[PDB]
This record gives C-alpha cells, structure tokens and sequence, in this order.
C-alpha cells in the first residue's frame, strides 16, 4: 500500500509517562485543560470525562466547581412542569460544543470531529501519533498532491487529507504557571491531559503492576526451588537391574 | 498400519540390490539419529501397545525377553524425567536393537487376517 | 455400580503392566539432601545440550519461513513505492 | 540454619502464624511501594503540583 | 481404607488429582492443561463481575464497559484481565493442541479425548466472539456483520439463518441483546465439555514424552504434580499480571475504542490475533462459499490425523523427517497469521494460498507418505534376512 | 458386554436410567424426583430465551418485560411458562420434600441426600427472589428492600453488608443489575448441586413405602418407570397449561404490574404464595433480630430430623401416632401460609405465634417424644417373656 | 478407577440381600393379557379402599385446623365492625 495511504509514521518522542514506573505529568496535564479549554472545546466533546475526576488530579475542589457552574445542564421541571436550567456540578460531564451530529457537521463543512475522551486509545501511535499530527501541519501540501476544497494536508493523516486545519499557534494561550505556550508545548501538553482523560487509572495501575509482579515473580521462584525439593527423592533415583535365573 | 505392510515392502527392497545398497545407508543413519538408542531402548520397545494384537504378542513373548523389556522402559522413564542420557557405554549397540517382538506381531497378524477372511468367506455352489 | 469397558490402565496394585522381576530400586530422603544444587558446576554444561540436537528441525524451517515472508515483504513495498509503480500496474490486475 | 530452629524449632512454619504474618506484610510491603514510587515521580504528582498553588 | 477414599464426593478428587497415577516421565508441556482450566475459571470469575455492571442495550452497551472502565472500582483491572484472558486463553489452547500432535496424543485410545478437545476449541472461539461483540466498538459489530453472515453461505435457508440470527433488518440492539445472553450461557457448556474431555482422560490416563506404555512407572498426581502445575501456574500469571497492568492495549486493535456505526467500515478493519491464521485461509479462496467451507474445514481437518498418522509408533520424539515437518508446519501457521494481518496485495495472496495448500496437505498428504516412509526406514535399518 | 454398558459417557446414563434397581414398590410420590428435573429444565430454557429480550436497566427493566409480553413472538408464552413454572416448582418441592418426610427418608444412610437435598431448597428460593427482582414491579422492589434488609440485623457488620449489596444508598440501578447476573449464575449452580444430589441418590437407591429393604425384589429403570414417569410428565405439563393459558396471572400479585417505586410501599403488599409459611414465622416475633434468626431456623431445622426421629423402623405407613402428627404438621404449615397472606390483626398474630411454636415443636418435641412410645408400644403388644 | 466404601445396595447379580432359596414367581406376558380392563367390575370396589382406612388420620387433622382458622377469621371480622368497635378497642392495645 502507497505510503501516501498508510500514512507517515510518527516518531517515538519521549514521554515524561513512558516507563512501568513512570507517572504522568499532572503539571502538563492541567496545562492541557487550558489548551482544551480555550482552543480545541470549541470543536470538540468530552463526554466521558465527569467533572469531578478532575478534582484532585490537576485542579482543586473549588476550581473544578468554579469551572462546572460556568454552565447549565437540565433541572427537574418546576411546580407547574416547566423546563428549567441548572448550572453545572461536580457530579456532571464536560458539555460538548454541538447539541446533535447534524450540528456538528453543519459547523464544519460536513464534517465530524471525533470526541477527544478517547482519541488517544482509538488510534495506532497514542500519544506519538496525537502530537505528531497536531505539530506535523506542512504550510503547504507536497508538489502535486491537489487537495480537495475546504481540506488540509497532513503527512502523518491517513491518505495525507484531513478536514481539520491547523489549530495550534505560538503564544495563543497564556499559561497560568508562565510556560512558553509555544505550538509544541501545547501539542506536548494537551495530548499529555488526553491521555489521562482516556486512561485516567493510570498511576494507580503502574503503581499496583509493581507490587503484583513482584509479588507473584517471587511466587514463581519459591515454587521452583519447592518443587525441586518435592521431587529430590524421583529425580536422584536409581535402578539396577538382574536376570532372574 | 500394519506390520505385514511394513515387512512386505522392507523386503523387497532388502532383496533387489540396487535399492538396497541405495536405502539401508539412509535407514542406519536414520536410526541413529532417531536417538532411542541413546535411551537403552531397542526398537521393538517403541511399538505402541494399546491394540489386541500388540497384546497378543507381549503376553506370547518368553518371561525373560519380558522382564528385560520391563527394566528397558523404566530405565527409559528415569532418564528422561532426569534429562540426561545414559552413560555413553549403556547405549543399545546396533548388534542389539533386534526385532524381538516382531515374529510375534506378525504370526498374530496373518492368525487375525485369516480369522478374519474364513468369517466373510463366500460359497459357489 | 455396574462393570465397565476394560481399558489400558487400571490403577495402584493392578495397573496392568507386565509382570516385573529383577528390577530393584533405590533412593534417598529430598531431607538427606543437599539443599538443592546440581544447577552450575555439574549440570550447566549438560543444560542446554537439549535444543543443540532439536534446534535444528526448529531453526531450518523458521529460517525457511521468516526469509520467504521478508522477501516476499520487501517486493511489496517495492510495487507500491514510486520505482515499481511501473511493475505494479503488469502483476495486479 | 540455626535462625530457623531458634524460631520454628525445625517444624515448618504453622498455617496460623502464616495468615497472622500474612497481614503484617499486606500493610508493612504497601507503603513501602507506595512511598518508592511517589518517591521516584516526584515532581510530577499532585501533591506537588499543588504546592506550586 | 480412607475417608477421601470411601466419601461419595472427595472419592471423586481423590482419584483425579490426588491418587490419580501419573506417568514419572512427562514433561512440562503437560502442564498446559491445568493452565487452560484456570483461564476457564478467570474468564468467568471475572465474566460475572462485570455482568453486573454491563448493559446489552445497543446504545448503553459501548458506554456501560466504559463505565466499568472508568466508575466500578478495579473495574479496569476486572477488564484488563478477561480481556487479557481471552488471548492467554488461546495461546495456552494452541499450545495444548501443538502438544497433542506432536506427541501423538490423539491416536492410541485417546481418540474421543481428542474429539472432545476439538469441539471445545469450537466452543471456546464461538465463545470469544459473542463476548467480543458486546463491546460494540467497530471491530464489534463488524466482525458480528461478518460471521454472521457466514451463514448466508448456506444454499437456501442462508439468508434467513441469518435475518434469524440477527433477529432484524442488519446487526442491532436484538443482536447485541442475544448475543450477550449467549455469551453467559457457552461458557458453562464448555465447563460441562470439560468434565467429559477429564473422563475420557481418566479411563486412560496422560501420555509421556517416549509415546510408550507408562504403566511400569507411576508417581501420584499429589505431591508432584500439584506441586510442578504450581510452577508453571505461577509464571501463568506473572506474565498475564505485566500485559494486564503494564501493557493491557497491546493485545487488542484500537478501532474498538471508536462506538459501531452501521455505515462506515474502516479501511483498518482487522480480527483479533487469535482468528487471523483462519480468517487467511478465507480470504486466499476467490469464491463466497468456497472460502467459507474450506475455513470451516481447516477446523474439522483436525478430526482426520487418528487416521492419516500410519506410524506404528506414537510421537515425534523418535522421528526425524516427523519433527521436521511438524515444524514446517507450526511455522506456516504462523505466517498463515501473519497474512491476515496484511492487506491484499500482489506478493500476499499467492503466499496466503500456498500457505493455505501446505496447511492441508499437511494432513491429508505429508503424514500419511512421511509416517508410512519412516515406518519402512525402521525396518530396513535393523532387519537381516 | 454391551455398549450402552461400555462406553464412558453411555454406562453413566446406563447406570441412572436404564439399568438402575428400583424398588417394586416405589410409589407415585417417587415420581416427584424427575419432575424437578423438567422444571429445572423449564425454567432455564424459558429463562435464557427471554434473556436475549430483558434489559436489567432499572430504567428500562420493567418495560423490556412488557417488551417480552407485547412484541416478542409468544414472549408471553414465555413469561408465563417461567412465571408459572416457578410456582409449580415449589408446589412440586415441597410435595417431594414432604414424601421424604413421610417415608423417613431422611434417615439411616441416605442423609447426605437430605442434607443436599436442603441445600437445594435454600439455594431454589434465592434464585426465585432474584428472578422476581428482575420485573421491578411494585412486589419487585420492596421484595428487593426488605428481603436485603434481613441482613442489617447482623450486629455489628450489618448495615454495610446490606449497602454492600446494593451498591448504592438504596435498591437502585446497580441493585437490579447485579441481581439480574445472579438470577442467571445459581441456577447453573443448583444444576451442579443436582449432580451431587443423584450421586448420593445412587450409592443406596431409593426406599420405598414399606420402609424396609428392597434389595430382594428389584425392576430395572428401563421400561417401568421411564414410562411410569411419563404419565405424572404428562399430568404436570396439562395443569401447568391450564394455568399458563386460561389463568396466567391467577398465582401472581396485581402489585407487579405497577412499576417499582422508591417511596411508596403499596398497602397491598403481599409475598409470594411460596414464602409465605416463613414471612408468616418471622411476623410472629416482635424482635428485629430474633425474627429473622428464627425464621432462618425454620429453614435449618430441618437437618435435626435424621437425630430427632427416635423410631427404630423407617417411614410413617405403619404407625398411627406418626401418621396423626405428620398431617397436623402438614396442615399446620399451610395454616401458617395462611396467616402470613392475612394482616396482622388480633386473633391471626397469636394464632400465627401458636403455629410457629408448633412448627418447631414438630422436630422437636412430637417426633422424639412420640417415636420413643411407639418403639415400646410396638415391643410390649407382643413381647410374653 | 480405585475401590469405594461398602454401600447397602449393589447391582444386578449381587445386590446385596440374603440369598433366596424356595421362592418361585410365575407371570405372563402382558401380550397375553385382556386388552387392560381391571377397573370396573374387579378394581373399582377395590380403590379409595386405599383412603378409607387413611382418611381419618388426614380429615381430623384438617378438620381441627380448618376449624380453628374459621372460628378465629370470624372473630377478626367481628372486632373490625360496628358491632365489635368496643370489644376490638380492648384486645387490641
Ligand atoms: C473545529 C474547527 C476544530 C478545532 C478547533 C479542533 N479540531 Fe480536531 N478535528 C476537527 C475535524 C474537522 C476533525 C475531523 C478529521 C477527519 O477528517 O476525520 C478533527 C479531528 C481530530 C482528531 C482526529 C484525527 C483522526 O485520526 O481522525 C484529533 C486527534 C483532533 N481533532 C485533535 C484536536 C485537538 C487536540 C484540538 C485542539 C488543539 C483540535 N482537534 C481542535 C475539527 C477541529
Ligand atoms: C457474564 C459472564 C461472562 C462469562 C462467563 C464470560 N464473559 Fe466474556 N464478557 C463478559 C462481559 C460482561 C463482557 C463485556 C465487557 C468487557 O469487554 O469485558 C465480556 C467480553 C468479552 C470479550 C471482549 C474482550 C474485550 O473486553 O474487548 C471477549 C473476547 C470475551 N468476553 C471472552 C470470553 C471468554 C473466552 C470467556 C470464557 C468462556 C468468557 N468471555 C466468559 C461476560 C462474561
Ligand atoms: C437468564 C436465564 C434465566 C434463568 C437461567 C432463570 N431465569 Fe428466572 N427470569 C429470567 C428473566 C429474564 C426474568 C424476567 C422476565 C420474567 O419475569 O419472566 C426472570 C424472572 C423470574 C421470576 C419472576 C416471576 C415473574 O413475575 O415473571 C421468577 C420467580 C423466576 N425468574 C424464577 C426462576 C427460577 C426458580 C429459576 C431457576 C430454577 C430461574 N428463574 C432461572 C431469566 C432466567
Ligand atoms: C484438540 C485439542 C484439545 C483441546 C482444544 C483441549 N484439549 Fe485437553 N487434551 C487433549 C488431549 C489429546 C489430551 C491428552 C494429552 C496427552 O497426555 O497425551 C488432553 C489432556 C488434557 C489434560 C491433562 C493435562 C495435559 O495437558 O495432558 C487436561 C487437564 C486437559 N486436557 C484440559 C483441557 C481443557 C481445560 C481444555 C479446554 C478448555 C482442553 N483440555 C482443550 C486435547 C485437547
Ligand atoms: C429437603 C430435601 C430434598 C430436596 C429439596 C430435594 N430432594 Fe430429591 N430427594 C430427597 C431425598 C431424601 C430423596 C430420597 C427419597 C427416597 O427415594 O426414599 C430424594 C430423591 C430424589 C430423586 C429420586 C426420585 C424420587 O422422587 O424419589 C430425584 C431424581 C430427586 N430427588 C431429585 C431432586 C431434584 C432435581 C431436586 C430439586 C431441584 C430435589 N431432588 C430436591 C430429598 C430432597
Ligand atoms: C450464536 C453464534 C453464532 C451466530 C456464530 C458464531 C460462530 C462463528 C465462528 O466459529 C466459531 C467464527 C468465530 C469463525 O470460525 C469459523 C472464526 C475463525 C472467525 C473468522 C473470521 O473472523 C473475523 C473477525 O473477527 C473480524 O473482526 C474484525 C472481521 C472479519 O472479517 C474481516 C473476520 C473474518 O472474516 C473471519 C473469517
Ligand atoms: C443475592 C441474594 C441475596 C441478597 C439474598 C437472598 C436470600 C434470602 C432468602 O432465602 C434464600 C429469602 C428469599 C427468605 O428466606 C429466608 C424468603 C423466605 C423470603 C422471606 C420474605 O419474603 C418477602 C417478600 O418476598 C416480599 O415481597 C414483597 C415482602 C416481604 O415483606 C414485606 C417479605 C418478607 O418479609 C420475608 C421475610
């Protein structure tokens, strides 16, 4: 299959995560939701992430309220049966930008942008891939390649042709601890914050692998020193044989 | 398959010697490079057992070819659960490995073949 | 219960082998023993010489295998390259 | 070993004081891990990342 | 005589893996068994734990999982480990299998033991399937559009054996529904499968590396081989434990984390690893019911080596050009699943059918001509007359 | 030899019901034993067909019923059949524990059957509840509540078993779900609880009505009561038609076809026709603790009955005390069903205290007392010493 | 297979009894039978003979419950009435 097709294969960048014994970097990650918040929200849902489980991993109690109450979900109908708002609680899901699919399309020349929850688990590359494409926006397509109109090329895109445009930006984010909010170090930063929002268990199961393989590596070898022992007695054994007259 | 098979077509080419001179090199060098004997096994010894006429003959065989096969297969067993081969000189040499079941195998054989044909045999009157 | 099928194999005491005589076995306590050696020193050098005889009906045909998938992966990626786009085009159709 | 017979008297080891012992380790061998491994992503935790706040 | 021994039920252990008479010489991959009874007790351990936070519904299904990954305690690690499990299942099943062919363990009395096994692999990839459908991600419901459709194959009734199967118009909530159902229901009857492959098994007893009698030597299955399954069961699970905590992804495709849709199959669309080496032998027939068929054959192929196979002696051990064609065809398995891995290209298909040839002749060629040749070669190389 | 006989698999169904020794004598109430096992069928058949229609959504639960009901081809002959099938169950239960009762078979070897045979019954009525929580109906939801409830009377762990089994503040969603995935497990495992129940069966064989031996007059199961068994198969099917047909919700509670709802337990509440005896025990004890403990022991206290019985020959035919007290307990318990469906109200609450008492005085008191004067009524009205 | 504890019932040619002796049983086959009559005429002044003897061991019993449960239902009945509003306000409470 033409390269062109499979796409170009990202390159392998060095997580602060990658490693059995390597947690994420909360700092990035709360970096990330700034980069969510203010650039790719507008186009993008994240149904499956509830506002609490922010809590705790890269803002406060108070933070996470403040940002849920921004806005309005549905009540229970009054007295009389009418339908009124509520703003956000930490029990509640991060609102998605469009009220349906048609919508979604309608706002982006046909159209539909994926929802992030998950985006870094449904691709082949995670986090590499994710960056990559995000950074990897060529000012202009190859010699030859004619694109279709209201499309954008991007090498490391399956088929090169990807409706999304080009998003990040140096400086278009003011980061709240005084990083650089250079095109990369978003691209670093909210792909670190996707990534928890896809596998949120993670330090906590890096953490428990460690305990269970050394636990269970220890059983391992126990249990071959023991079975030695068991079987001393058949496998030292000897026979001799004589030819009954 | 059948031992009366095998014995028709090995002698055969036992007897025509271009095909013997052809074949038996192969066949030495095959079996030894089986390694049974390396176990203090003969090949008789392998012979799968599970069968009425394997039975027959095993019951038919001289008490002291028996025990001896006996001594054989648990040797076999002991070294293998230990990993190891037997010393170098307690290997079946060639002058050993003797078909000694096989007259057995086959007298049950033909004894089944026949029993077998005078069962179904037709009459022309 | 009722009687069933005879098998080739009956259990302690009648297990159905053939009768044994002369063969006399001895043995000693895992307790009387030295606390588990025999690996290195006396069975290092006789570890691995298992898979030095088999390796070889093993590794011929691996080799057999992972050399025809190889080329026949690189010709692959040569017909869909630019170069063999030309060859491409006579073998596909 | 003589630190086994001072112990267990060359008697294995009994199944109650096995469970007891059994405990001790689920508690004792948790925090240990626990603390290595924040240990080791220092920095990177909530923790602190909140102390910067 | 002992209680273990005259109790109705301990009677029944005690003579299955206590005094059950081993033979002194089998190796460590007769521990492949006891391994697969355990993946059977995973996978429905951790099976009925997540029942009880699954939803069969079309739309609840793909969320509700989710909800197992994300709100249910350990809940990942419930997932991680049955999904994980699946594919331990197969590795484990595959070694069992290679096992039994290379040491004969299909011929001699053991027929029915190996019959019985067939059908449990039969049952076992059935199995998987369903409970891979009730993610209904997009390899879900594709892969439930595609075997489903297996079915239309069949001459006549086919394309109602399936609207019949689906209980619809096309793959829907009614399918997922059923299919979730059955997924509860198979496991059991493997169980039940199980219970009778361990009969035929007991009447017998295990073979040994040597393929001969092991009657002159017997060692308890207590106090050795509890112990020794121990070992193996050990680094069972250690090995499981790295993928379930530290690689749980890598065993699975990714498009299973993207909901089913109806109307858009993606150009990534690929099997689980286990079915590829069959999902090849398909995909190399140029024909709808051709491939079909002689898919379904390359499982019941299985059926005809107690007949094929004409040595007069059992196993590989002893065999020369045996072990070396056993080995030309293990390895063409796995290029076989290599293939389907691959797309349809020019220097792929004519691999993928020569592959396929080699799979069967194995069988129904190479056995037969090799075992008779090897049976002469014995006599010939002793024999003076 | 045969093959029937020979054959692994055949010579287990051979020795069961084909060539098994009965007892001559064995009476209709013998025919009990195989309509449990049809029921058993019924109710797992019925079930897993209507599973791939339920959601145990607790949103969605109560209408996926109604799913079955109104859209499913002959789902209502399915809900029905299951529905009925659990009464007749019971009514069926409790005559085969009863004939034992009776005949002592709970005595001499056969008590390791009775003690399975208990097992069962705790095991039969878990699995109904879970089953009846699965509608969510009015009945539904506060059997759910009350019934968890019944463990927050342990002291100290209490409340948190019962929260534990929620899996929530309340019987909600998760409640439901779970109940569901347990509904369809025990049934698989009364299934295997069976098994043991017919191995411990056939190591003595039944009795028979005379009570004493019947080793010196035996009729194979062949062909006597394989078609005896017919004619009570048949006879069961027919009224179980009668009702499933013409009369489906006769032996339910209107209650269950209002949706549940958490904070409304309806006046009307009432358990079903088969818990009654035990709802009606636990009432007559004004304690939280003590009400359910003796309730329990209700269950228990038929395991005393193999020490109780003092009587040194078997079954109830020739003994006029015994018989007398053995319809007094009978009538007793269906009174005690009675109270339990009545409110409680002035004459009905110690009425239901007097019968408690009398239960338990039965294993007891009765039984031991009046075995005693029986043996040595029967001694001194011929002994001339 | 190993040996199991005696039990008190074995099978077909040794099923455990006393050994008969004297004993002589002659039948017919059921061929040679009236095509099944018996009931009416033989076998039906014959029946609920078999409840004639067991019927007072059953309808006392029932006849003593279903006594007592009438008598004190009507007792409910009364006390929950005008008639009884004052004999109910005493045993309740
Ligand atoms: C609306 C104008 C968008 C903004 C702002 C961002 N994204 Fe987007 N995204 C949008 C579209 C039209 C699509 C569809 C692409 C297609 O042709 O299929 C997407 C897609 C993505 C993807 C998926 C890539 C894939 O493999 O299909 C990712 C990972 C993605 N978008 C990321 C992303 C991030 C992190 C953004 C904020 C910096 C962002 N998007 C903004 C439209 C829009
Ligand atoms: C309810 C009992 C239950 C049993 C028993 C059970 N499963 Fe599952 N299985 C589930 C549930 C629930 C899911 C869906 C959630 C999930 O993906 O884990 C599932 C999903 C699966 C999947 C999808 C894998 C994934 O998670 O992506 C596979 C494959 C699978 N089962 C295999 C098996 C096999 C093989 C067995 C062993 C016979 C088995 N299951 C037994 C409940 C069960
Ligand atoms: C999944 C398989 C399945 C099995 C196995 C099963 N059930 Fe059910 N059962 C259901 C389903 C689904 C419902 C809900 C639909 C209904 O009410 O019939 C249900 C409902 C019930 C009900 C509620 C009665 C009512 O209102 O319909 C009872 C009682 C019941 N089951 C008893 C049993 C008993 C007793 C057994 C076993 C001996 C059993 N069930 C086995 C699936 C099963
Ligand atoms: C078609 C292949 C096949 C399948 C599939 C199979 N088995 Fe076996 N099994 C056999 C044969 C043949 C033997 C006898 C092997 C021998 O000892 O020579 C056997 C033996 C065993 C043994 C004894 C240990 C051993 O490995 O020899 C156990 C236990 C067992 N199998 C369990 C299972 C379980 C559990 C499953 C599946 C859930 C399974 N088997 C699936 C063919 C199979
Ligand atoms: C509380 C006790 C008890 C329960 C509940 C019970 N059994 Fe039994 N069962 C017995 C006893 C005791 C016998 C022996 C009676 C005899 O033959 O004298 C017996 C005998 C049998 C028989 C032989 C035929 C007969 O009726 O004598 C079968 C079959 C049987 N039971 C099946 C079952 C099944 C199936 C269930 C339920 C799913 C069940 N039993 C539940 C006590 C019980
Ligand atoms: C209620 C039960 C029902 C209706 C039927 C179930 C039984 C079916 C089987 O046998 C057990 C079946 C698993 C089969 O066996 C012949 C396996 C080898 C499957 C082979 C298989 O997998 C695929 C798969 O997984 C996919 O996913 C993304 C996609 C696929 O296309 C691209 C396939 C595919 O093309 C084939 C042949
Ligand atoms: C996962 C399994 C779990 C958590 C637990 C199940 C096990 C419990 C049982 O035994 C098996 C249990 C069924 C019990 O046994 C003592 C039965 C006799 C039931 C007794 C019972 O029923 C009621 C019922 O049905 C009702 O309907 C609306 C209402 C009820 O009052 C309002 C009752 C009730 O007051 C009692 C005591």
């Amino acid at each position: 299959m033409t390269a062109a097709e499979h796409g170009l294969h990202a390159p392998a960048y060095a997580w602060s995560h990658n490693g059995p014994f390597e947690t994420f970097d909360h700092a990035s990650i709360r970096r990330g939701y700034q980069v969510y918040r203010e650039v790719c929200a507008a186009c993008h849902s994240l149904d499956r992430v509830a506002w609490r489980t922010l809590v705790g991993v890269s803002h406060t109690n108070e933070e996470v309220r403040n940002m849920a109450e921004e806005f309005e979900y549905d009540d229970e109908p009054d007295e009389q049966g009418n339908p009124k708002k509520r703003p956000g609680k930490l029990s509640d899901y991060i609102p998605g930008p469009y009220p349906n699919e048609q919508a979604a399309r309608a706002a982006n020349q046909g159209a539909l942008p994926p929802d992030l929850s998950l985006i870094v688990k449904a691709r082949h590359g995670g986090c590499d891939y994710i960056f990559s494409l995000l950074t990897g926006y060529p000012d202009e397509p190859p010699a030859g390649v004619a694109l279709p109109p209201g499309s954008n090329y991007n090498p490391y895109f399956p088929g090169g042709s990807i409706a999304m445009a080009r998003v990040l930006f140096d400086d278009m984010v003011e980061y709240e601890d005084g990083t650089p909010a250079t095109t990369s170090q978003m691209a670093k930063d909210v792909t670190t914050f996707l990534n928890w929002c896809a596998e949120p268990e993670h330090d906590e199961r890096k953490r428990l692998g460690l305990k269970t393989v050394i636990i269970l590596s220890s059983l391992y070898l126990l249990s071959i020193w023991v079975k030695k022992f068991k079987w001393a007695g058949i496998k030292t054994r000897k026979f001799v044989f004589n030819p009954p007259k | 398959q059948s031992f009366t098979s095998i014995a028709r077509i090995g002698d055969y080419i036992l007897k025509s010697p271009v095909l013997s001179k052809l074949c038996v090199p192969v066949a030495n060098q095959f079996i030894n490079l089986a390694g049974y004997k390396k176990l203090g096994l003969k090949f008789d010894d392998l012979i799968a057992e599970e069968n009425p006429i394997m039975q027959t003959a095993l019951r038919r065989l001289p008490e002291d070819e028996s025990y001896a096969r006996a001594y054989r297969i648990i040797r076999a067993h002991q070294t293998e659960l230990t990993h190891h081969l037997l010393p170098r000189n307690e290997w079946i040499k060639a002058q050993e490995d003797v078909p000694y079941l096989l007259p057995y195998i086959l007298e049950a054989e033909a004894a089944a073949k026949e029993k077998d044909e005078l069962d179904n045999i037709e009459v022309s009157k | 219960g009722p009687p069933s099928g005879k098998t080739y194999m009956g259990w302690w005491g009648h297990m159905g082998g053939p009768k044994q005589k002369g063969i006399t076995s001895y043995a000693v306590s895992p307790y009387a023993q030295k606390p588990l050696q025999g690996i290195f020193h006396n069975a290092v050098f006789n570890s691995f010489r298992r898979f030095k005889s088999q390796f070889l009906y093993v590794l011929i045909p691996a080799g057999i295998y992972w050399y025809w998938w190889k080329n026949g992966n690189e010709y692959n990626e040569f017909l869909y390259s630019k170069a063999g786009r030309e060859e491409l085009e006579r073998v596909n159709v | 070993s003589s630190l086994y017979k001072t112990f267990f008297k060359r008697n294995a080891v009994f199944v109650g004081t096995i469970f007891a012992g059994a405990f001790v380790f689920q508690t004792v061998f948790d925090t240990a891990i626990t603390s290595w491994y924040e240990n080791h992503n220092k920095g990177k935790l909530w923790k602190d990342v909140k102390a910067k706040i | 005589m002992a209680f273990r021994k005259s109790n109705v039920y301990l009677s029944l252990v005690n003579s299955y893996i206590i005094d059950s008479p081993q033979p002194s010489s089998i190796n460590y991959w007769w521990n492949m068994g006891s391994l697969l009874g355990l993946c059977l007790v995973i996978q429905i351990v951790t099976g009925i734990f997540m029942a009880m936070h699954y939803s069969s519904n079309i739309e609840l299904a793909f969320s509700s999982v989710e909800h197992i990954m994300r709100d249910v305690h350990n809940g990942y690690i419930l997932r991680y480990l049955h999904a994980n499990g699946a594919s331990f299942f197969f590795m484990v099943m595959f070694m069992h299998m290679a096992k039994g062919l290379y040491y004969g363990s299909y011929r001699s009395p053991r027929v029915t033991l190996w019959n019985v096994g067939v059908i449990i692999f039969t049952l076992t990839i059935a199995t998987a399937f369903l409970g891979y459908c009730c993610v209904y991600g997009q390899m879900s419901h594709w892969g439930a559009t595609v075997i489903t459709n297996l079915f239309s194959a069949i001459p006549f009734v086919g394309n109602d054996i399936v609207s019949w199967l689906w209980g619809g118009f096309s793959v829907s909530n009614p399918t997922i529904q059923r299919f979730f159902a059955l997924h509860y229901l198979v496991p059991f009857i493997i169980a039940a499968m199980v219970i009778m492959h361990l009969m035929a098994l007991h009447i017998h007893g295990s073979s040994n590396p040597l393929g001969i009698t092991g009657n002159l030597d017997r060692i308890p299955m207590h106090s050795y081989f509890i112990f020794k399954d121990l070992v193996t069961v050990f680094l069972f699970m250690l090995i499981l434990a790295l993928f379930v905590f530290y690689s749980p992804n890598t065993l699975g495709h990714p498009d299973n984390y993207i909901p089913g849709n109806p109307l858009v199959t993606p150009a990534s669309i690929v099997p689980e690893w286990y079915l590829l080496p069959f999902y090849a032998i398909l995909r190399s027939i140029p024909d709808k019911l051709l491939g079909v068929i002689t898919m379904f054959a390359a499982i019941l192929v299985l059926l005809v080596l107690p007949f094929t196979d004409r040595s007069v002696v059992r196993g590989n051990t002893f065999k020369v050009l045996s072990k070396f064609f056993f080995f030309i065809f293990v390895f063409n398995f796995v290029l076989l699943g290599q293939i389907g891995a691959c797309h349809v290209e020019v220097p792929y298909v004519l691999m993928g059918q020569i592959a396929t040839f080699i799979y069967f002749a194995y069988f129904l060629i190479i056995v037969p001509v090799i075992s008779t040749i090897e049976n002469v070669l014995f006599y010939i190389g002793r024999v003076n007359k």
